[PDB]
């Protein structure tokens, strides 16, 4: 639709304007809860990985972290113009740019890939491609959920709008044996079931 | 310009001038700005808005909870509001700033004893050149008739004489053929 | 830190001064929506989906990180003129699907805690440089204000194993060379 | 407020042209607009720490410069006629409301040889109006004079007056038809009867044309037509 903005970098007090490095960074925050009934704008202006100043929409007032920003936080306060649109931002970039979100991100799913893989006896169940990152894998055996000798790794953000798990089991092969992995997705209406027998 | 105005806009001095201002494809990310500007000066910033309605000690201006609209008011409009007034918006993010139509402003003053006359006045340089002049006549006059071979006449104007808060309007007409009439097209 | 249902990254503003380089991005739920090519003026999105519904003017980052570029010589003079500790990154090379031998597959490397945002990643195939499908994405925050990036490599499964990520940066002594075979 | 100078500027093709503004106290954003009846308020550029932030579509004619203390400059190099434009300069604290300043009113020419100082008159309050609203009003007659860069001040013993004045909003162009048409002004103040019946009362029309300066050519055989203050008086009289 309409252009979309982000958070205003509000400007400094100064009087205008291995190698060494210098980083300045400035992240536009905002945490959403049931859905746009909980927003809250919080804008960081960080130096060098050091946070030293942040506003906050609960707050209503810039705020200086460390003793680096207590310029900029009391100078961003004294300027009505500043704080009359950090404090408007929330309406003006997350409430809005949130909209699209439920147009675009929040509904998006895709269903995941389940193989089922022995290493040589370690099994591993690889949950693979899918969103919105929310998952429950189990293991099975013969209608028993295994846990002591089950490895669950953490998800793994592909980076490129999907995610990866891998569950992994030991295991003492008896004949006659089924190795069923649950897995559990929104974007699957029933859950999706692997198998490995046990036979020789 | 993604906002609309009516262009034709007059009211009395004194009372309200409540100038409207469409701008149904806004969106929640974009402000509402106001800005009048006389002609050949630079323009005036006036108030903003987004949600709400906020009151600069200038001006008021509101806008409806579904966002199509907007009207800005003036408390009371004197001689000095006649501007032409621009209804923008704006993101705020370092835009640029974009103007459209406007609203041209007149404020017709009041004229409580009016006593329209056609006056002739002499040069002190040289008793040869004369100009005439129609002045206390009604606020509500179209005055601008059409300019003749050598035959001038200006809009009106209105003098505040503020020690005794009189005004009344007024007009200068001239020529250079020298043979001064100065006919006088009835009233009402 | 804060619990929410969902967290938007609407800023990641970046500018550093080693070399004059900025980024501009937007996250939502860790991953970039997007990054403005501060040099060619462009937003390009990382979705398709994104492409053909939602909009954004590349001006906003150009006019947004100039303010860091003055506000970096700002704290710099506050801060007594105080570098960037380099911290050790750390690499994780893996796959997006399970490696058959014969179906082609893409392989990640994932390289985490990664401060100052001047880090260079290269896939090495049998001591050769890689160059034909690979890719990256641009710095992502973390919560502890560093930076992690993700490297690609487009390939076919085969008998040969040799297949580093060379990734070079401040924080090690010696580039590290993290190959991963399922 | 926002300062900008200069405040009028009359150029001919060919020459260069550079403006100057000082923002609000506080503001470190200069914003450029130039201001046509026929493209309206376009954009030009933007400086806000020495750099040039936003731009707008126009030529590499059009520069901009910005110092240390916020003050901006914009110069334009090989003018045209349709450059002659209302150049605003709009002073920001950084992103946020923009305040416009004055504006520098150019105006580009194929050359000077209509430039004209206005004739100022007065005219002096008939003895008719005298007696029958027991008020005197003088007219002020400023015509043949081009461009229309004047300013008209009434002076009464010296002083200059406010209460009781009034002056046509836009000057009147004596030949419709052409475009390069000398302009003509009329202003009007209104006193009292006994105080113009009072011979001690001295009343003056003052009008600034703002031309050509002392240093640029001139070349016609008319008087140079520099920046001057042309003005008729009128004494008052007690019949
Ligand atoms: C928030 O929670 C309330 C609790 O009943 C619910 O009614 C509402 O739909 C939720 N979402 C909102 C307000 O956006
Ligand atoms: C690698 O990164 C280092 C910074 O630690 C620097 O030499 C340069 O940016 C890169 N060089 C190469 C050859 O990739």
């Amino acid at each position: 639709g309409q252009v979309e903005l982000g958070g205003g970098n509000a400007v400094e007090v100064c009087k205008g304007s291995s190698p060494e490095d210098f980083v300045y960074q400035f992240k536009g925050m905002c945490y959403f809860t049931n859905g746009t009934e909980r927003v809250r704008l919080v804008t960081r202006y960080i130096y060098n990985r050091e946070e030293y100043a942040r506003f906050d929409s609960d707050v209503g007032v810039y705020r200086a972290v460390t003793p680096l920003g207590p310029p900029a936080a009391e100078y961003w306060n004294s300027q009505k113009e500043v704080l009359e649109r950090t404090r408007a931002e929330l309406d003006t970039v997350c409430r809005h740019n949130y909209q699209l979100e439920l147009r675009t991100t929040l509904q998006r799913r895709v269903e995941p890939t389940v193989t089922i893989s022995p290493s040589r006896n370690l099994l591993v169940c690889s949950v693979t491609d899918f969103y919105p990152a929310q998952i429950k894998v189990r293991w099975f055996r013969n209608d028993q959920e295994e846990t002591t000798g089950v490895v669950s790794t953490p998800l793994i953000r592909n980076g490129d709008w999907t995610f990866q798990i891998l569950v992994m089991l030991e295991m003492t092969p008896q004949r006659g044996d089924v190795y069923t992995c649950h897995v559990e997705h929104p974007s699957l209406q029933n859950p999706i079931i692997v198998e490995w027998r046990a036979q020789s | 310009m993604k906002t609309t105005q009516p262009p034709s806009m007059d009211c009395a001095e004194g009372r309200a001038a409540n100038l409207p201002c469409n701008h149904s494809t806004i969106s929640g990310n974009e402000y509402v700005y106001w800005y009048r500007q006389i002609h050949s000066q630079g323009p005036q910033y006036i108030i903003h808005g987004l949600k709400n309605n906020e009151t600069n000690e200038m001006a008021s201006l509101i806008i409806t909870e579904d966002r199509k609209s907007s009207t800005l008011i003036l408390p009371h409009a004197t001689l000095r509001d006649t501007a032409v007034y621009y209804c923008i918006v704006s993101h705020n993010a370092g835009n640029m700033l974009t103007f459209g139509g406007g609203t041209r402003l007149m404020v017709k003053p009041h004229i409580q004893n009016p006593d329209p006359a056609v006056y002739q006045l002499r040069d002190s340089k040289s008793s040869d050149k004369s100009v005439c002049l129609f002045t206390d006549f009604d606020s509500q006059t179209n005055v601008s008739q059409s300019k003749d071979s050598d035959v001038y006449i200006t809009d009106k104007c209105v003098l505040d004489m503020r020690s005794m808060d009189f005004k009344s309007n007024s007009a200068v007409a001239w020529s250079n053929k020298s043979d001064f009439a100065c006919a006088n097209f009835p009233s009402p | 830190d804060i619990v929410a249902d969902h967290v938007a990254s609407y800023g990641v503003n970046l500018y550093q001064s080693y070399g004059p380089s900025g980024q501009y991005s937007h996250e939502f739920d860790g991953d970039e929506e997007f990054y403005v090519d501060l040099e060619r003026k462009e937003t390009v999105w990382q979705l398709p989906l994104f492409r053909r519904f939602r909009r954004f003017d590349p001006q906003f980052a150009l006019t947004n990180i100039a303010v860091l570029k003055h506000n970096l010589n700002c704290v710099i003079k506050r801060s007594n003129s105080t570098a960037a500790t380099n911290e050790v990154p750390e690499v994780t090379v893996f796959s997006k699907s399970p490696v058959t031998l014969g179906q082609p597959n893409t392989l990640i490397c994932l390289v985490d805690n990664i401060f100052p945002p001047v880090v260079n990643i290269t896939w090495l195939s049998n001591g050769h440089s890689v160059t034909e499908g690979v890719s990256e994405t641009s710095f992502l925050s973390k919560s502890d204000h560093s930076f992690f990036k993700i490297s690609y490599l487009t390939f076919l499964p085969s008998a040969d194993e040799i297949y580093d990520c060379k990734v070079e940066h401040w924080g090690l002594d010696e580039p590290l060379l993290k190959h991963w075979e399922p | 407020g926002v300062t900008q100078t200069p405040r009028y500027l009359i150029k001919t093709r060919g020459q260069q042209v550079t403006l100057s503004c000082s923002p609000i106290s506080g503001h470190r954003s200069v914003s450029w607009y130039q201001q046509t009846p026929g493209q309206g308020l376009q954009f030009l550029f933007e400086y806000f720490s020495e750099t040039q932030r936003n731009k707008g579509n126009f030529p590499g004619r059009f520069s901009g410069r910005q110092f240390s203390n916020s003050r901006s400059e914009m110069n334009v190099s090989t003018l045209e006629l349709g450059d002659s434009a209302l150049y605003l300069c709009a002073s920001s604290l950084e992103r946020e409301t923009q305040y416009f300043g004055p504006g520098t009113r150019l105006l580009v020419l194929e050359d000077l040889k209509n430039v004209f100082p206005p004739e100022v008159a007065v005219f002096e309050p008939s003895e008719a109006e005298i007696s029958h609203t027991q008020k005197a009003t003088l007219v002020c007659l400023a015509t043949g004079f081009f461009p229309d860069h004047v300013e008209l001040s009434w002076w009464v013993n010296g002083k200059e007056v406010h209460s009781g004045v009034c002056t046509d909003p836009q000057p009147l162009k004596e030949q419709p038809a052409l475009n390069d048409s000398r302009y003509a002004l009329s202003s009007r103040l209104r006193v009292s009867a006994t105080f113009w019946q009072n011979p001690r009362n001295h009343f003056r029309c003052q009008v600034q044309f703002y031309g050509l300066s002392e240093n640029d050519e001139w070349t016609q055989d008319r008087a140079k037509p520099v920046t001057q203050i042309v003005s008729a008086e009128a004494w008052g009289r007690a019949d």
